[PDB]
């Protein structure tokens, strides 16, 4: 949430669901980072 | 260098040998004393031109009148027959049988998409409507993502079908009528003719973007003019998506506001500020609306957000009534995504009475809370919208005219007045249209007092086209000289009827596209504005222009006679000429007509030939087989007979013309006989001149052409071996040569074209004329004028006979009116001939300018095309320039110094023509110049529209506004 919480502003309309905007949203990404699944567009993202 | 004597005798000498050439060679004397010698096959008629333009006006009341009668028709049985209607859900068996504007007739396709069937019509062919038209049935268009067969759509399809017999009726009565449109607040469009669309969304590969709503004639007739200001949110939370729908839905909201609405877009993070150069509500033309534009897209999100300072800016701006306004709706237009704040100080402060109306919109899609916004649009009458994307935007951008349209509905029949619109150009490409309309209201519960709940609504609005060459058929310019003619204007200073109007968009700015971003097959949109040219970007502005524009937006009478500067045709002199403007108001209307008439033209020429064999004789005088006798005749592309119609092919033209003036007698049973009768006796006349005269030395020595071009429409050139070469109109009102002899009292040169992709330099010649004037009973008239191209080489070798060919002591130039280069010394001059003298010679020109004896104008051309710059051909603004005489003094020495240099020069002033010569030291002798200076269409942009909204141009807004009904309900939001 301090890293990249209010910083998926990008200003396509592709969407994604998997920011850190709130707690629980948040909450869910780290979790899917733990699963792994999906985490590599999660950093793209991040990286962008 | 020369003594002032010896250049004085040189020019001297010079002028008599052209003035004598051209004098005895074209002959003016001779067709003058022709024309007064017959005196009696026609008389001389006065041009009353108070009473042409009362006439005038007449016939333009009484059509728009006519229309206004088919509107109350239409709207009369519409709200009859909606009030009566059931309000089915069950189509799948009782169908809605309807013809589908764009699908596609080849029989082998047989949709009949569910719960309706269509039609299969028949599809005549027209004129007036230059398209295949049927007459037995309305068409239907429904926008491409609205689906057909829906409940309402299918509902609204079953109910209008009782239309198609007062669009009969209407059409019946008034066979020139055009199209008759229903629109239709569901999207639908039901007019009359049925016409295949113009662009259907999946037959080819461009889809067509058309919805009613959209319009300027329906947004006219929804509801009355707008105070809108628009608040823009660039907090940081906007950042991202929520920022680039904003700034596209302020686009398309700005595209929904026309020239009696005044709008300004300010924008707000914890400190209000305006978004663009203007500070104060704007006119909302289309360079306004351009810069607001192009300030929105420049936006960016950074900051806090403070909803009291942003509502505290937007009231201020909707109070100031120091400056032009409509001062009818005032409305602010909040564009956010979501906060906490609903500001309640702010509306208990400034609009405790509730005067404004606020219309809230939530852009994007974000988790922020939306409640407060729209509590801020339920409290001021307003309403709440949510664009979660792009396909979002046109319509909720065009739905808050429902909500400004309850206060016309409440009003009942003092609301149904018949409006008029803008010139735009017909979406079924008709050409330029206005448009007359009328809003159409939901009566239903109306005889019981009961419903009242969806009644606040219109159901539509009615329109009816009317194409300005109907209106020009009512100001007939064909006994007028060509410099006379009739034009319209606005309470608002716009042209609905001028020359210098054309069927092209308005240019804004300098075109420019990136050519790295465009995918092949995408479908660009490409426009929804009208033409509106003001009245003084059409001509050449005095301040005498200024106040008469003034007098006649006031809806005043009156007349005025003064000296002004005209343009040419051909956008390159500038003649000075004494006008009369005659004006008064069409007494329905908010229009008014003036008719500009050049004294000598004060009176005409009407034929009396009335004995068949001087006609029959005349008529035999235009056949292509004699023409190596009569030389090679043109004839004007006029409308002579309602049955031959203008070829654009000159000899099938005159081909139809004859087959049709012997084929059927000349007593003339439908014709205009007096168009006909007098392009007899021109015929005539010209005959006689090449046969008694001309025909007497078949060649001369330097004249390699010769022609009389006439009223009535006869042009006749002598060598018919010259005929080819012969490349002006053949309808002798837009010929520029004429119009400018016309204007002076000497032998006029006209400059050929330079670098232009045929004969126009040795092959043709150069061009002199004259306007043959003449005297009946003391009246003076100028029916015809005659001329002749001179042989450049004759010329040059007349010329030279202390400058000789190739001197490199120095130049001998002769120029015209206007700088462009006639008969040159150095033969790499003469090799550009028609050229503008700043272009081959910079410096003296500028220090010509300098000096006074050569004057110029700028103008704006507000309708060109351009080849689009990297930041086909689309519309720009271009600034031209024109060069002309002001000084009346023969000649003028000097030397002008470059520094370093001095070339003494000394010009002097051909007399009785419009030509100077000029004698100055050579160029090769020191190296010095600056830059050229073009006289040229330069592709430009301005003028700066911020100072222009300091000094607005005079104006009159309409003074009918229906807002603020307190029996409204404003319990939707």
């Amino acid at each position: 949430m301090q890293l990249f919480g209010g910083r998926y502003d990008f200003e396509d309309t592709e969407v994604r669901r998997s920011n850190f905007d709130n707690f629980p949203q948040a909450l869910i990404s780290v979790f899917q980072v733990l699963t792994g699944e999906d985490w590599n567009s999660v950093m793209y993202n991040g990286i962008m | 260098f020369p003594s002032a004597v010896t250049i004085k005798s040189w020019v001297d000498k010079m002028q008599e040998d052209l003035v004598t050439l051209a004098k005895t060679a074209s002959g003016v004397h001779q067709l003058v004393d022709i024309y007064e010698k017959y005196q009696d096959l026609y008389t001389v008629e006065p041009n009353n031109a108070r009473q042409l333009v009362e006439i005038a006006a007449r016939d333009i009341e009484k059509l728009l009148s006519n229309r206004s009668k088919a509107l109350v028709r239409l709207a009369l049985e519409a709200e009859k027959v909606q009030a009566a209607h059931q309000w089915r859900e069950d189509f799948a068996s009782n169908e809605v049988v309807y013809y589908n504007a764009k699908d596609d007739l080849d029989p082998e396709k047989n949709d009949s998409e569910p719960g309706s069937q269509r039609i299969k019509p028949v599809f005549i062919d027209d004129a007036n409507f230059r398209r295949q038209v049927s007459y037995q049935h309305a068409a239907v268009h429904i926008p491409t993502d609205i689906y057909e067969g829906s409940t309402i759509v299918l509902n609204e399809l079953n109910w209008t079908s009782a239309l198609d017999d007062v669009f009969k009726k209407n059409r019946e009565e008034d066979p020139s009528l055009l199209w008759q449109v229903f629109g239709s607040a569901t999207g639908l469009a039901r007019y009359y003719p049925a016409s295949p669309w113009v662009d259907n969304s999946r037959t080819p590969n461009k889809i067509d973007l058309y919805d009613v709503r959209r319009r300027p004639w329906y947004i006219q007739g929804a509801a009355s003019p707008k105070d809108m200001l628009i608040l823009v949110d660039v907090s940081g939370s906007v950042s991202g998506l929520t920022l680039k729908l904003i700034r596209t839905s302020v686009s398309e909201m700005l595209e929904t506001l026309s020239d009696d609405d005044f709008v300004n877009v300010a924008s707000f993070n914890s400190n209000a500020q305006d978004v663009s150069c203007f500070q104060h509500l704007v006119q909302a033309n289309v360079r306004n609306k351009k810069v607001l534009k192009d300030a929105v897209n420049n936006i960016t999100a950074k900051g806090i957000t403070d909803y009291k300072k942003g509502f505290s800016f937007a009231f201020e701006q909707l109070l100031n009534y120091n400056v032009s306004r409509a001062n009818c709706n005032k409305i602010i237009m909040l564009f956010t995504d979501g906060g906490e704040e609903r500001a309640q100080e702010i509306f208990a402060k400034y609009n405790k009475d509730k005067k404004v109306r606020v219309f809230t919109f939530s852009v994007g899609q974000h988790n922020y809370d939306r409640g407060p916004i729209q509590w801020m649009a339920c409290e001021n009458k307003g309403y709440y919208y949510e664009i979660p994307s792009i396909g979002a935007i046109r319509i909720n951008t065009q739905e808050y005219l429902d909500v400004l349209g309850r206060p016309m509905v409440l009003a009942g029949d003092k609301a149904k007045q018949v409006q008029w619109t803008n010139v735009y150009l017909d979406a079924l490409e008709l050409g330029l249209v206005i448009t007359g309309t009328l809003p159409v209201f939901n009566i239903t519960g109306q005889f019981e007092n009961k419903t009242n709940l969806k009644n606040q609504l219109i159901l539509g609005v009615m329109g009816v086209d009317v194409s300005l060459e109907d209106i020009k058929r009512l100001t007939p310019r064909f006994t007028l000289c060509p410099n006379g003619y009739y034009f319209a204007i606005d309470p608002n200073g716009y042209v609905l009827l001028h020359p210098n109007l054309q069927p092209k968009p308005i240019g804004v700015g300098i075109p420019t596209i990136n050519l790295r971003k465009r995918r092949p097959n995408v479908q660009n949109p490409k426009s929804q504005e009208p033409v509106t040219l003001d009245f003084l970007d059409a001509e050449l502005e005095n301040d005498i222009k200024v106040e008469i524009r003034n007098k006649m937006i006031d809806g005043e009478s009156g007349e005025k006679t003064f000296r002004t500067l005209v343009k040419s045709q051909d956008e390159r002199y500038i003649d000075k000429g004494n006008r009369t403007y005659t004006w008064t108001p069409v007494n329905g209307t908010d229009y008014s007509l003036a008719l500009v008439l050049p004294t000598y033209s004060f009176y005409y020429i009407k034929a009396k030939i009335e004995e068949t064999i001087t006609q029959a004789r005349y008529s035999e005088t235009l056949k292509p087989d004699n023409f190596e006798e009569s030389g090679y005749t043109f004839l004007a592309p006029r409308d002579y007979c309602s049955d031959l119609k203008p070829s654009d092919n000159n000899t099938e033209f005159l081909l139809n013309f004859n087959e049709f003036i012997d084929r059927k007698t000349p007593n003339n049973p439908s014709c205009n006989t007096d168009l006909i009768n007098r392009v007899l006796l021109d015929a005539g006349f010209t005959n006689e001149l090449v046969q008694n005269y001309w025909s007497k030395q078949k060649n001369i020595k330097g004249v390699k052409a010769r022609f009389v071009v006439t009223d009535g429409g006869i042009t006749r050139v002598y060598p018919k071996e010259a005929g080819e070469n012969w490349q002006e109109n053949p309808e002798t009102y837009e010929d520029s040569f004429y119009k400018r002899s016309l204007d002076n009292d000497n032998y006029v040169f006209t400059a050929p074209y330079f670098n232009k992709s045929g004969p126009g330099a040795y092959e043709s010649g150069i061009m002199v004329s004259k306007a043959v004037e003449i005297y009946i009973q003391g009246k003076l008239l100028k029916p015809a004028v005659v001329g002749i191209k001179i042989d450049v080489n004759s010329w040059i070798e007349n010329f030279t006979k202390d400058c000789k060919r190739n001197s490199d002591v120095m130049d001998c130039v002769i120029l015209d009116d206007g700088g462009f280069l006639l008969m040159a010394n150095h033969d790499d001059y003469t090799n550009q001939i028609g050229r503008f003298f700043g272009e081959i010679d910079p410096s003296l020109m500028r220090h010509l300018v300098n000096i006074s004896v050569y004057a110029f104008n700028k103008s704006y051309d507000y309708q060109s095309v351009c080849e689009p710059g990297a930041a086909s051909k689309q519309s720009c603004i271009t600034e031209q320039t024109q060069y002309f005489f002001d000084n009346d003094s023969k000649s003028f020495s000097g030397v002008l110094d470059c520094g370093n240099c001095s070339r003494i020069f000394h010009v002097e002033k051909l007399m009785n023509t419009n030509l100077i010569f000029i004698m100055v030291e050579s160029k090769g002798t020191c190296p010095c110049d600056t830059r050229l200076l073009i006289q040229a269409e330069q592709t430009s942009d301005g003028p700066d529209p911020c100072d222009m909204v300091k000094q607005p141009r005079y104006r009159k807004g309409p003074d009918v506004c229906f807002d603020n009904n307190v029996l409204e309900d404003y319990t939707d939001c």
